[PDB]
């Protein structure tokens, strides 16, 4: 197709590229927070317990 | 013929980009007519088409197969669209594997005919002649028994295998019934020619275990 | 036009598929991270009760 219509969808096309790769990257380390408290009041928890 | 192809033959690196996993290609087996429909259509099918990726990669009478590129997501809302505009999709990605193990089934697929057809032309000219020892085995036995059983004693006969120029067949089983058809009956002889085969009846089959006309003498027909 | 489009997209999924790979280092970073900062507060918390003990 015709040089106006293939640069219109150039822009486009890596504009979503980043975008899906910066939001899967967004969900992936907000996980990363959510799992190190988790585990790390277990771990505590779990010790402490046997301590007392 | 595009209905059930995937091309595997005519990957590159760039006409067949899937290397991560954002990019993926599709392929279009588009109708001739259809052809410019496609080249004006590829970007509209879904959102995130790569530009400019239709071109005719391979091309067939019928037939004219492009290479779209797009994003994964994307891939069910192009097919779909790609059917409303009445394409075929022909879904093949460029996995390694995929296109390794195709060309592998059309390579596999030539090597086992060939070395059989090899095998199997020996094995039978092999077999032709075993089975030709073989026949003339049973004749000849089958001819000596025979002979006991109609003519008697002397166990000692005099035999021999006539060649006959084709088509003369027929005049020399009458002569040779004529002479010797006195020996094996006075009553039980008619003259007769040639061989007939047939499940018609089964007289005329020349046999001991079936019912068939009964020759005056011991003598049988060879054929090849 | 076809390896003028295929390569401008190439370059950005390669950049995009590493930011992804960041995130997974990351990821499993804060899970041995959680491992590290617990350990740390059970034997400060043990030798507290044995502080007490001793006093006992």
């Amino acid at each position: 197709l015709t040089p106006n219509q293939v640069n219109d969808e150039l822009n486009k096309m890596q504009a979503f590229i980043r975008k899906e790769a910066e939001e899967k990257a967004k969900e992936i380390q907000l996980k990363a927070d959510q799992e190190y408290e988790i585990e790390k009041t277990n771990i505590v928890r779990n010790e402490t317990n046997n301590i007392d | 013929d595009l209905s059930v192809r995937s091309l595997h033959d005519i990957v590159k690196p760039e006409d067949f980009v899937l290397n991560s996993e954002h990019l993926t290609t599709v392929l279009v087996a588009v109708p001739k007519s259809l052809k410019s429909d496609f080249e004006k259509s590829y970007e509209t099918l879904s959102k995130n088409v790569v530009p400019a990726s239709a071109s005719v990669i391979a091309e067939d009478a019928e037939y004219v197969l492009f290479n779209v590129h797009l994003f994964k997501k994307n891939v069910q809302e192009f097919t779909t669209a790609a059917r409303e505009k009445k394409f075929i999709p022909r879904e093949f990605n460029y996995s390694e594997e995929l296109i390794d193990q195709l060309k592998k089934e059309h390579d596999s697929a030539a090597s086992l005919e060939q070395s059989l057809r090899v095998q199997l032309v020996r094995l039978a000219k092999t077999a032709y002649v075993d089975v030709f020892i073989n026949w003339f085995h049973i004749k000849a036995l089958r001819v000596y028994v025979e002979s006991v059983l109609r003519y008697g004693l002397p166990p000692h006969f005099n035999i021999k295998i006539i060649a006959v120029p084709p088509k003369n067949l027929s005049k020399c089983k009458s002569e040779l019934i004529d002479a010797f058809g006195f020996l094996g009956g006075n009553a039980f002889m008619k003259d007769k020619k040639g061989k007939i085969n047939k499940q018609d009846t089964s007289l005329h089959q020349y046999a001991s275990l079936v019912d068939t006309e009964y020759e005056p003498f011991v003598m049988y027909i060879i054929n090849l | 036009s076809q390896k003028n489009g295929i390569a401008t997209l190439l370059q950005a999924e390669k950049e995009a598929h590493e930011i992804v790979s960041k995130a997974r280092k990351y990821r499993q970073d804060k899970l041995k991270q959680a491992k590290t900062d617990a350990a740390k507060e059970i034997d400060s918390y043990k030798i507290q009760k044995d502080k007490e003990l001793k006093e006992f």
